[PDB]
């Protein structure tokens, strides 16, 4: 991708994103999804690898369907109702019918197949992209729908989305799978406190949002994919690795960290709306992403692990690369829990 | 000896006693905080005297 | 909207389609323009709650 | 900034700087060969600036001062003990060509730099893909398992494959009795030390995987020794190369910037150099990983980012 | 001195960091200035002063 | 010293599944 | 909740009316925190970066502390604000309802029958 | 201190205590009646503006 | 109460910024003059606890634990100086931070008067220690030593905090004022004894409780020295703080179904004694005599006697300094030997003559022989259950059969005996072992003179 | 042997922390590991519509 | 040889360095330090004069308090004959009994 | 509801049946991608010319031309699916499946 076109190859995703946000009208809503869609193609193919293009092939298809979908809710609601504005459907069937749709968009049910997969052929920088951005879009819709959705579907299929998506972390070795699936977990986390309250689901996607930005920034510096690659980092920087166990803590949610406060006030929420034995049901499935957390810090600080002598080639040089807002990630996503009063904001 | 080398020796210890004198204030500082029943507790009525202001600070 | 822009800067790019009561070209009504004219100014500002 | 986002979009497009005598080239032949005068010969006749033979300590040439750290601290390998002994339970043979190697990649980087930044060509000694002359030399010597090499030789097409031919590839062809005669008279007790059968190897090696499988990539215009004691017979060989066949001409400024991209920063052209085998002679454990780098962290200068360290002398740090 | 090759930070980078105590005391002084304006908008809000 | 994983160690979370059976094993 | 309250003006950080609340104090103890997590982010880039954790970039320091400081201000406006907007109508409704929020004559203990339970 | 300093300041985080645990036990219930009568505030949903409809003759008499 | 927390949280920049060879002689130096700060703590008045602030509090039951704390902290200083002396000085300054970090977290939460304030202080302790069990630790285990400690303390925290969030949104505070004034009955319904089961579940499993016990034998044994003490001493009575403190509005469905924790308690006391005097491992057995001195403690709970809340307190210092001994002098013992089996090294009064003066002392002390506050302690919670049941003391009758069996049978073959003649490593008493010995056993033997103090909030 | 080899040591140690650390480690090769085909992935996605419109019936 | 390690390093005896070791660090002046300053606060001042600032509490939970009160009031109920202490302390006179 | 919103609405359901329910050509499971459009752009235009909605006449060419769109950039997965594979049918990709 030229990089004067891989700008606006950019552009048209955060645009087409952002279409999504801002419109009232459920074609434009539709429309924001193409946009992010036929534009997220190419840069999850920038490498060009035949892993890349098997990668962004299951993406297609999955994310065609799930907007093929979303067309005839907006259809069935507009012929049972006769209206494009973003609000309740007046049709059961066509919010179910959206609900089905936007999982897929978003890997909640096992739809959630399609996340693991694509993150692998896609790069580190493309998986970036992929799980922190394109998920502003559906989150979005789904708060705005939040009036009539059925209780009991949300919740289904936010349960099974921390029961998969933890339970399958407990198998892999490639930190780009393992990163997935805590991913889908954490869809379901925000995905559970949707029908009672939008604020939260808001509160834990930026929490995700910038412990996920913050994550995949010391992967790029530590320039591994695989536990082994990631185990030796400890020789060459040993300050990567070092933060790279805090924020996995705050993966886990372990407090004092920031990632505890997702689960905490979500859990709050839940227990003021009666539902106990729910959120205690995904308190427990929580250390299956902890666990695999856990055996990914063990192999990262806690212990030394066989290095090489070439690496000491890499000891006269540096990293002439940085992306800025990796240390301000970082302590946003460490240290914040003593700010929870200023999660009112997004209210 | 040398003023600098124990700056650069000895400058460490003199800071904790102070750590711990700041705490005392914002302990001084909580205290006006809650003030609330200011020579109303039940069993701590006693008339004021004009030398001081009130009970206890 | 998620992040109402519409109403911020004060310039129309979907309203006006939204719904069939809206005006149209050359004034052509709707099938149940009369039905969608009550309907809306019936629940408007009450609130969605407040309107089933 | 170096050649990135910004410098792309700007308007810097190498092949404008790129020109005829923007040529990479290097001169390859037998061990004391004699291909380091003659690449001395198409240096400053053809205008041409040269980087030496990829040595132990040439990263340390490239970094700090230039003097060679401690072997322990770099590299921890010697040629003396591979020429004495090649034959241990160490296997010094490979921790010498895999470091030598990635010296070469290194070497190999910022000649591409030079070119791609300047325009101005560089004369290199062996290059890249040459090392794999020795190390299979070597292995049929006798020398080291084969574990080794289909791990050396797996690491060099993930790295040297991202990289783009040199233009042209000097030869000093030198009959291998010669040079074993030439050893004769060196008098290092060293060099003294090696095998017949590993100095007609590297000519093997040379005239059937290095020169064959290079002449359809770039150029082959094999020279005598003979011919190159008199420096004109190869210099005026050079600029009456054509040069057509190879992968140059078909380097659009899109290929030049993904190039650029991967061989200015230093940690991605020998990223894929700690592949996370486990050989003997390459890993090495945690005790000493730690230490030795605790050493390297007390190394003069090498403690923190260059130009960010009291002990050299670098001063305004608060304002750094 | 030590490095042959002249680092990226090895001279001081002036007018990068010149901005950075520039946009500091602008962040700086805009702060303290608008808690001022808060404060005494709020004395009459509620009639204090 | 302390005990540190050797090479054995790191064959444990190497292989292409880092607890493997026959459907994963090929 | 309150996307939906009347006269909420979508796309503006500090409404009109919030003004008339007492702005957070400079020494508040969750404003000179933010400035202390501004110093947290001011070590970890030395870190990463491999510079004196201390002393180098001391201009890169004070930039990441008043950045922090000041939309740390500001968010706690804000902070202070919804929470004061939501104490608002709780106390507008509670007088416009006067009926569905029973204050019954709860009375004292002399008078109401506790079980006591005899441990053991 | 003695023990007007403790008594009096104890008196004072109970009070504080208190009226805290009141209000919030009165938010959880105002929460809900609001959600569930609409007559509120907040928990107000977005509904069609009726300035969007156009009052103009159309081409139709009946409209 | 700021007097204390911001000190400790100062540390931090102190020993991060202390030169190279002082560091631990800046940590002690300090760490000292910060517990005698802690010390002002005993200051109690009769039964209203100590309010400093809204969110920060202390009464007669948490300021024993803050002066233990806060002492403690000096002692895993000097008793780390032989094992981490090798290591560079960065990671030397990050250990002292984790130590200083733990005792941080232990003090405001001891302290806290909200009570998810104590929650998310209570757990905060784990991701220290989880540090210090897994990097600094010595033996391979040590790996799978980490997960079990935190996994199991986990899955009893979750519950709580679903528990705790409930009450909230029912009674409208937690903090510990208002919750007692305002304690109300629980009930009997089947959604009561389940909310029970999960305010007590969480303290229950790091009590431990006999089955829910397995960390302390994986964690202490292969802890470093410096964590292992730590865990024993204090680490293990967050639950037992918060036990009596949550246990104010869990009546009376405690009196009804606290039998199968009474069961498994009296007959684990027991059981894990007798165990305890069957290990080839030293260390286990400060391990195993932990949690059977530690089952006693949640015995004086559940009947909630007057007098067993006297012991819980004694005992919980008691055997928060016993165990710091015995897990001092194991530790004598290993790193001259470089191995924790008892068979090994015998008769070390023969070579080390004062390290066997401090190590039968404490030993008679785990004992709980009077006057020393061991046995006073232990001794009422005898008194109550005796009040409980007349026949409950022969089940604990025969722990004072286990006890001494065990708790002299390793003097007798570590301090006591002969001596064989190979190794020769054993060398003389660096004043440091016997220095940090003076310390911790001093202590016990001075406040046993006056147990009113550590009596706890019952007097 | 009632002690540690068979209580401590084997038994509480197998009920709780083994068997269930197990049933994770048991299962998530069931639900993790998959085939990779495009074609089931899509068909897995088939009688999940159906379940959700009719088996459960969320329109009902 | 497999995995290249360093052979095991052997403890460091202080006391063969210099025989008056403490168990402390390496430097004989910082060893005689760390007892200095351990057997300076650590016993001098937190046990010694630790020990009269706990053994002298002023009126530790007030039980002289009620000592001397307690000496108080029972003779005022012996002098008028009243049997001291009452089986009731919230006595019948403002309590509502039910019914 | 009329057959004609009817038999439209349930050409859309096998559509999906045919779409996801997959075979060993990803161009014939294309061909239903476009496919259940035209359902989709029968089924909306019979609505808004029923309702008399002039303004939403625009939507239909609107979702249209989005439409061939996927299958635009669908075409060119192909090609490269072919040009790296050789072949169309969809097994050959597994290499991700680690
Ligand atoms: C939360 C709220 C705060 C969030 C703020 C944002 C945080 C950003 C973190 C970035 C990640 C850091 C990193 O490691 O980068 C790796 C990677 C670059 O790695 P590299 O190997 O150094 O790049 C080599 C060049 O690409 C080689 O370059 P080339 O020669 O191929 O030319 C390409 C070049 C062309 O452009 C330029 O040269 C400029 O573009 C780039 O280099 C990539 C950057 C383009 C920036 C475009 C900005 C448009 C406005 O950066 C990215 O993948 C960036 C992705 C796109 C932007 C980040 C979006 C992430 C946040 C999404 C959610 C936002 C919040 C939602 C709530
Ligand atoms: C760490 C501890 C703190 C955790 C909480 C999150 C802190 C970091 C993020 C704070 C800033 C983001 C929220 C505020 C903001 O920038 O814009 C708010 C708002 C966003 O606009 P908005 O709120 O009108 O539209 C967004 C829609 N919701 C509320 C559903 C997210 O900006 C405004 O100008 C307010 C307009 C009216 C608000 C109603
Ligand atoms: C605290 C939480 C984590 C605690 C455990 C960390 C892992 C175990 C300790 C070893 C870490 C790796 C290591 O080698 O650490 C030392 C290394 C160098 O020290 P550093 O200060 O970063 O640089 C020299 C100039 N000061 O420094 C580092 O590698 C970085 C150390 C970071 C410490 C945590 C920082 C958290 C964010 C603030
Ligand atoms: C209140 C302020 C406190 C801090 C400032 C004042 C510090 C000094 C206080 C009085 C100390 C009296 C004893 C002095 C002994 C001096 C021994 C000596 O000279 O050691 C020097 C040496 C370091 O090297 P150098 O300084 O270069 O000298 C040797 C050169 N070959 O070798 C070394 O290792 C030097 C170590 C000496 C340490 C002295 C004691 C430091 C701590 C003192 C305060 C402790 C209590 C803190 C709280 C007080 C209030 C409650
Ligand atoms: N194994 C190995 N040896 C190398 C490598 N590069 C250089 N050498 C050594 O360096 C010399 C390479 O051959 P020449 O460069 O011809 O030898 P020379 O003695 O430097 O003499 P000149 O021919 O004048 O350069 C031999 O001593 C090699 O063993 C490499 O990549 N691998």
């Amino acid at each position: 991708m030229n990089p004067i076109i891989y700008t606006t190859l950019i552009m048209t995703v955060m645009s087409g994103t952002m279409l999504v946000m801002i419109s009232s009208h459920w074609l434009l809503i539709w429309i924001g999804f193409e946009m992010n869609l036929l534009a997220m193609i190419p840069v999850l193919m920038k490498n060009f690898n035949p892993r890349a293009t098997e990668a962004a092939t299951k993406y297609f298809l999955t994310q065609a369907t799930a907007s093929m979908m979303l067309m005839m809710a907006i259809i069935i609601n507009l012929l049972y109702s006769g209206q494009w504005t973003i609000t309740k459907m007046f049709n059961p069937v066509a919010m179910t019918m959206m609900t089905m749709a936007l999982a897929m968009k978003l890997g909640l049910s096992p739809f959630h197949f399609w996340v693991p997969e694509v993150t692998q052929g896609i790069s580190l920088q493309a998986g970036l992209l992929l799980l922190t951005w394109q998920k502003l879009a559906p989150l979005s819709v789904l708060c705005q729908i939040s009036q009539s959705i059925n209780p009991n579907l949300m919740l289904t299929m936010a349960m099974l989305s921390i029961l998969i998506g933890g339970w399958g972390g407990l198998n892999q070795t490639q930190l780009r799978k393992i990163m997935a699936y805590s991913s889908i977990a954490h869809m379901g986390w925000m995905t559970a406190v949707l029908p009672y309250n939008t604020t939260m689901t808001i509160l834990n996607l930026l929490i995700y949002i910038t412990m996920t930005l913050a994550m995949f920034m010391l992967l790029i510096h530590s320039s591994a994919t695989t536990t082994l690659s990631l185990s030796h980092t400890w020789n060459k920087m040993p300050v990567i690795t070092s933060l790279m166990m805090v924020t996995l803590l705050s993966m886990g949610g372990l407090p004092p960290l920031s990632g505890f406060m997702p689960k905490w006030m979500i859990i709050q929420e839940m227990t003021k709306n009666e539902s106990i034995i729910m959120p205690t049901l995904m308190a427990m499935t929580a250390l299956l992403n902890l666990y695999f957390y856990m055996r990914l810090a063990y192999s990262s600080s806690l212990t030394m692990f066989p290095s090489t002598n070439n690496m000491k080639m890499k000891w006269q040089f540096e990293h002439t690369k940085q992306m800025k807002l990796l240390p301000t990630m970082i302590v946003l996503s460490t240290l914040v829990l003593p700010m929870t009063p200023a999660l009112s904001s997004l209210n | 000896m040398n003023v600098l080398q124990i700056v650069r020796d000895h400058w460490v210890h003199i800071l904790v006693p102070v750590g711990f004198v700041f705490g005392c204030y914002l302990d001084r500082r909580s205290d006006e905080k809650l003030t609330a029943f200011r020579n109303k507790s039940l069993l701590f009525k006693r008339e004021l005297r004009p030398n001081e202001e009130v009970t206890w600070k | 909207p998620f992040f109402d822009v519409q109403k911020r800067l004060g310039l129309d790019l979907d309203r006006w389609m939204t719904i069939q009561s809206a005006e149209q070209p050359h004034k052509i009504p709707g099938r149940c323009h009369a039905f969608e004219k009550e309907w809306i100014e019936c629940a408007h500002g009450i609130g969605g709650i407040r309107a089933e | 900034l170096q050649y990135g986002p910004l410098a792309f979009v700007l308007g810097e497009r190498t092949t404008r700087k790129l020109t005829e005598t923007s040529k990479v080239i290097t001169v390859d032949g037998n061990i004391c060969s004699g291909k380091g005068r003659l690449a001395r010969e198409i240096a400053e006749k053809l205008g041409l600036r040269h980087f030496p033979e990829a040595g132990i300590h040439y990263a340390d040439s490239t970094t700090g001062d230039g003097k060679p750290l401690d072997v322990q601290l770099s590299g921890n390998c010697s040629l003396e003990k591979f020429y004495d002994d090649p034959k241990s339970n160490d296997g010094n043979s490979y921790r010498l060509q895999s470091w030598l190697y990635a010296s070469r990649l290194l070497q190999y980087a910022d000649a591409l730099e030079h070119l791609l930044s300047t325009g101005q060509g560089v004369v290199l000694e062996r290059s890249i893909y040459s090392d794999f002359v020795f190390l299979e030399a070597m292995y049929r010597q006798g020398f080291i398992r084969k574990q080794c090499v289909e791990h050396y030789n797996e690491v060099k097409k993930v790295t040297a494959c991202e990289y783009l031919p040199p233009h042209v590839v000097v030869y000093v062809d030198v009959p291998v009795p010669e040079i074993q005669s030439r050893i004769q008279k060196k008098g290092n007790p060293h060099e003294m030390k090696i095998t017949a059968a590993y100095l007609q190897d590297i000519e093997n090696a040379y005239k059937k995987t290095f020169l064959p499988e290079m002449s359809e990539k770039c150029e082959v215009l094999q020279y005598s020794a003979r011919e190159a004691e008199d420096a004109e017979k190869v210099v005026e060989d050079i600029e009456y190369l054509k040069c057509d066949k190879g992968p140059w001409p078909d380097q659009d400024d899109r290929t030049f910037h993904r190039l650029r991209m991967l061989v200015q920063n230093k940690l991605e052209v020998l990223n894929y150099t700690t592949i996370p085998v486990y050989l003997p002679e390459i890993t090495i454990g945690a005790h000493q990983s730690d230490r030795v780098f605790q050493k390297f962290t007390e190394l003069p200068g090498r403690k923190y980012s260059p130009g960010y360290n009291e002990d050299v002398g670098d001063k305004w740090i608060w304002l750094k | 001195k030590f490095y042959i090759r002249e680092p990226p930070h090895g001279s001081p980078d002036w007018l990068k960091v010149g901005l950075t105590l520039g946009t500091s005391v602008f962040l700086w002084i805009y702060l303290i200035k608008q808690h001022k304006e808060d404060v005494l908008e709020y004395k009459r809000r509620n009639g204090l002063e | 010293r302390q005990w540190q994983p050797d090479v054995e160690w790191a064959e444990q979370f190497g292989g292409a599944v880092m607890y493997p059976t026959k459907e994963t094993a090929h | 909740m309150m996307s939906g309250r009347p006269g909420r003006v979508p796309l503006q950080f500090l409404p009109n009316e919030a003004r008339s609340l007492p702005p957070p104090k400079l020494t508040d103890p969750r404003l000179v925190y933010m400035g202390f997590l501004g110093y947290c982010s001011g070590l970890i880039d030395n870190a990463i970066r491999r510079r004196p954790v201390v002393s180098a970039g001391l201009h890169r320091q004070l930039l990441y502390v008043t950045s922090f400081v000041f939309f740390g201000y500001y968010l706690l406006k804000r902070q202070d604000y919804m929470y004061a907007l939501r104490d608002h109508d709780m106390f507008a409704y509670v007088k416009s309802h006067p009926e569905d929020f029973p204050e019954k004559d709860k009375k004292t203990y002399g008078e109401i029958l506790e079980e006591f339970h005899p441990v053991r | 201190d003695g023990p007007e300093k403790n008594y009096e300041k104890t008196m004072a985080i109970l009070q504080i205590e208190a009226e805290k645990a009141e209000l919030r036990l009165k938010e959880l219930e105002v929460r809900r009646l609001m959600r569930a009568r609409g007559d509120g505030p907040w928990y107000q949903y977005p509904t069609i503006d009726k300035a969007l409809i156009d009052h103009s003759p159309k081409t139709t008499p009946d409209n | 109460m700021l007097k204390i927390i911001i000190p400790t949280t100062m540390l931090l920049p102190m020993t991060w910024m202390s030169k190279h060879n002082m560091i631990w002689i800046n940590a002690t130096v300090h760490s000292l003059l910060i517990s005698l700060i802690s010390l002002s703590l005993l200051n109690q008045l009769g039964e209203n606890s100590l309010n400093f602030s809204l969110t920060f509090f202390s009464d007669s039951l948490s300021a024993p634990l803050l002066v233990l704390t806060t002492w403690l902290l000096p002692l895993m200083l000097m008793a780390s100086q032989s094992h981490l002396s090798k290591e560079t000085t960065t990671r030397k300054k990050l250990y002292i931070t984790m130590l200083i970090l733990l005792q941080l977290f232990l003090i405001m939460t001891f302290t806290a008067t909200e009570l998810i304030l104590f929650y998310i202080l209570f757990e905060a302790t784990l991701v220290p220690t989880l540090i210090i069990i897994t990097r600094w630790g010595n033996q391979t285990e040590r790996l799978n030593a980490g997960l079990y400690f935190l996994f199991y303390t986990l899955a009893g925290s979750l519950p709580l905090l679903v528990a705790l969030v409930y009450i909230q949104n029912t009674t409208g505070s937690l903090n510990f004022l208002i919750i007692h004034y305002w304690s109300h009955p629980l009930s009997n319904s089947w959604s009561n004894i389940f909310m029970w089961l999960a305010c007590i579940m969480a303290f229950m499993v790091k009590m431990p409780l006999y089955g829910l016990h397995l960390w302390l034998p994986k964690a202490h044994v292969e802890a470093p020295i410096a964590g292992s003490m730590v865990l024993a001493a204090v680490l293990l009575k967050l639950g037992g703080y918060g036990m009596m403190r949550i246990t104010t509005i869990l009546n009376p469905l405690t009196n009804y179904m606290a039998y199968p924790f009474l069961m498994l308690s009296m007959w684990g006391m027991i059981m894990t004694s007798s165990i305890c005097l069957r290990q080839t491992d030293l260390k286990s057995l400060i391990a195993y005599s932990s949690v059977s001195h530690m089952a006693l403690v949640i015995v004086a709970i559940m009947i909630q006697t007057p007098w067993s809340f006297m012991g819980a307190t004694a005992l919980m210092i008691a055997h928060g300094l016993t165990s710091s001994m015995l897990f001092c002098l194991a530790n004598t013992n290993y790193e001259r030997v470089h191995s924790r089996t008892m068979i090994l090294a015998r008769g070390l009064q023969t070579l080390l003559p004062l390290m066997a003066t401090w190590w039968l002392m404490a030993s008679l002390t785990n004992l709980a022989l009077p006057p020393s506050i061991n046995l006073i302690g232990e001794l009422f919670i005898i008194t109550a259950s005796f009040s409980w049941s007349n026949i409950t003391i022969i089940l604990m009758g025969m722990n004072m059969m286990i006890t001494a069996l065990y708790s002299l049978y390793m003097l007798i073959t570590t301090q006591r005996g002969k001596y064989t003649h190979h190794i020769n490593n054993i060398k003389a008493s660096f004043t440091r072992e016997n220095a940090l010995m003076a310390l911790h056993i001093l202590p016990l033997l001075l406040l046993t003179l006056n147990p009113k103090m550590i009596l706890g909030p019952l007097y | 042997k009632s002690a540690s080899s068979l209580l401590d040591l084997i038994w509480l140690e197998t009920i709780l922390p083994k068997t269930t650390s197990f049933i994770q480690m048991k299962m998530s090769i069931m639900v993790s590991n998959q085939k990779g085909l495009i074609k089931l992935y899509f068909l897995s996605f088939l009688i999940t519509i159906m379940i959700s419109m009719t088996l459960f019936n969320y329109h009902e | 040889i497999r995995l290249q390690e360093d052979p095991d390093p052997e403890d460091e005896n202080l006391y063969e360095k210099n025989p008056d070791s403490h168990g402390y660090d390496k430097d004989p002046i910082v060893d005689l330090w760390n007892m200095r300053v351990v057997f300076f606060f650590g016993f001098s001042i937190v046990l010694v004069l630790g020990s009269t600032f706990v053994a002298y509490l002023p009126d530790y939970r007030m039980q002289e308090w009620a000592r001397r009160e307690a000496e108080r009031l029972v003779k005022y109920r012996e002098a008028n004959g009243l049997p001291l202490m009452e089986s009731n302390c919230f006595d019948p006179n403002k309590i509502q009994l039910p019914e | 509801m009329p057959l004609v919103y009817m038999n439209i609405i349930m050409a859309f359901a096998i559509a999906l049946a045919g779409l996801l329910m997959y075979r060993s050509h990803l161009m014939s499971s294309l061909l239903c991608l476009e496919g259940m459009m035209l359902s989709l752009f029968i089924m909306s235009t019979l609505i808004i010319l029923n309702t008399h909605f002039t303004l939403a006449n625009m939507m239909p060419i609107i979702l249209l031309v989005f439409a061939a769109c996927e299958a635009a950039l669908g075409l060119s997965l192909l090609v490269m699916v072919s040009n790296t594979y050789g072949t169309d049918y969809v097994q050959n990709l597994n290499l991700l499946q680690c």
